[PDB]
């Protein structure tokens, strides 16, 4: 399974020293290319995307962002004005990208929102913008007059999935690598309770099992998990708690699952 | 691989 | 609007001398307009290093705060997350042993 996917964020409020247009773009969830209203220019973010890619190809990246950059400036005005409000904070989100699954076949999306919640969602199937709110029936009519759905299905279906075939291929190994994490248990009592925590430190891929294990057997009565957090490093993060009886911590031990141990590795105080 | 047609994303 | 979920830990397994890094994740909030700085007994941390903002599947959004450190015997390390859903600053202490 592989995914492309590049998300806009136009602000009227980022506020002190932050760009309004922000547009970064993912392969598999993971960061490669980034967007500034402040730089104007396309950055690449990792190291496979950046020796495989020419100055003539973030070029011609830039200049479709900076087109994209002054649609979204104009969008924060002609919403505003049809929802009839008057200055404040308000956001335009843009969902674009497209998955490819183990036949499976292709699955593409094109979808926008205003202040947090849906607007528009594009159906490649019936080549029409699905308007999710009664404010969104402007915008299907000038979105269809404009002939914009012949060109973006075959994008979603094609062009798109070329580009992520390739990126696959630039960052193999960056992708497909395996880093064991640093299990590390801790416990304290608080009011009459035992509270025992189990910490991950950087591991690679992001798919992980944390399990608790009393006396040899699993345990999920009042266990809780923090999910799965991200590094600045490209590693993951996560944390997992349960409430047990004082004087009980010998009896816990944390089951951890991960691709880089071929075995679970139990941990204990 | 940004999609050439940035008037996709007008509102 | 929605309030953020803030949580704070080490990049390594916490232990004095040794170098590590001090991260601050916030997801789960709208608007984007938020402030998340990395403290040190109540003093702000340097060579702190933000994330470039991202949103998830259900438009919420998250951003990442961390800086390079050497963890102190004595010293409370927390950070201060502000946001209007929230009309007093949230502070969230990070724990060595916990
Ligand atoms: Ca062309």
């Amino acid at each position: 399974l592989h995914t492309l996917r590049y998300i806009r964020t136009a602000m009227t409020d980022p506020g002190p020293g932050l760009p309004w247009f922000v547009d970064v773009g993912y392969v598999d969830g993971e960061l490669f290319m980034h967007y500034n209203s402040t730089a104007r220019r396309a950055v690449p973010r990792t190291e496979w995307i950046a020796a495989n890619t020419d100055q003539q190809y973030w070029d011609r990246e830039t200049q479709i962002v900076q087109g994209s950059e002054q649609i979204n400036r104009e969008n924060l005005d002609i919403l505003r004005r049809r929802y009839n409000q008057t200055g404040g904070s308000h956001t335009v989100q843009w969902m674009s990208g497209c998955d490819i699954l183990e036949d499976g076949t292709i699955r593409g999306y094109h979808q926008a929102a205003y202040d947090g919640r849906d607007f528009v969602a594009f159906d490649k199937g019936t080549m029409t913008l699905t308007a999710a709110v009664p404010e969104a029936v402007p915008t299907k009519r000038k979105w269809e007059e404009g002939g914009y759905a012949e060109g973006l299905k075959q994008y979603l279906e094609e062009t798109c999935v070329e580009w992520l075939r390739r990126y696959v291929e630039y960052g193999k190994a960056e992708l497909g690598r395996r880093e064991r994490p640093e299990v590390r248990v801790w416990g304290k009592e608080a009011d009459g309770i035992l509270t025992l925590s189990c910490r991950a430190h950087g591991f690679y891929p992001r798919p992980i099992v944390v399990s608790w294990l009393k006396d040899g057997a699993v345990r999920g009565q009042d266990a809780q998990s923090g999910g799965i957090v991200p590094n600045g490093d490209g590693t993951y993060h996560t944390w997992v708690t349960i409430d047990a009886q004082p004087g009980d911590g010998d009896k816990y031990q944390c089951r951890v699952e991960h691709a880089s141990l071929p075995q679970p590795g139990l941990y204990s105080w | 691989g940004h999609a050439e047609e940035y008037g996709a994303d007008t509102l | 609007d929605l309030t953020p979920k803030v949580q704070v830990y080490s990049r390594f397994p916490a232990s004095a001398g040794t170098k590590n890094v001090l991260n601050c994740f916030a997801a789960g909030f709208h608007p984007p307009k938020i402030s998340i700085t990395l403290m040190k007994d109540g003093v702000p941390m340097e060579g702190a290093q933000y994330s470039d903002m991202s949103f998830n599947d259900d438009w919420t959004f998250q951003r990442l705060v961390h800086a390079d450190f050497t963890p102190s015997s004595g010293s409370t390390y927390a950070c201060k997350v502000e946001h209007e859903t929230l009309k007093e600053p949230q502070v969230y202490k990070w724990d060595p042993e916990f």
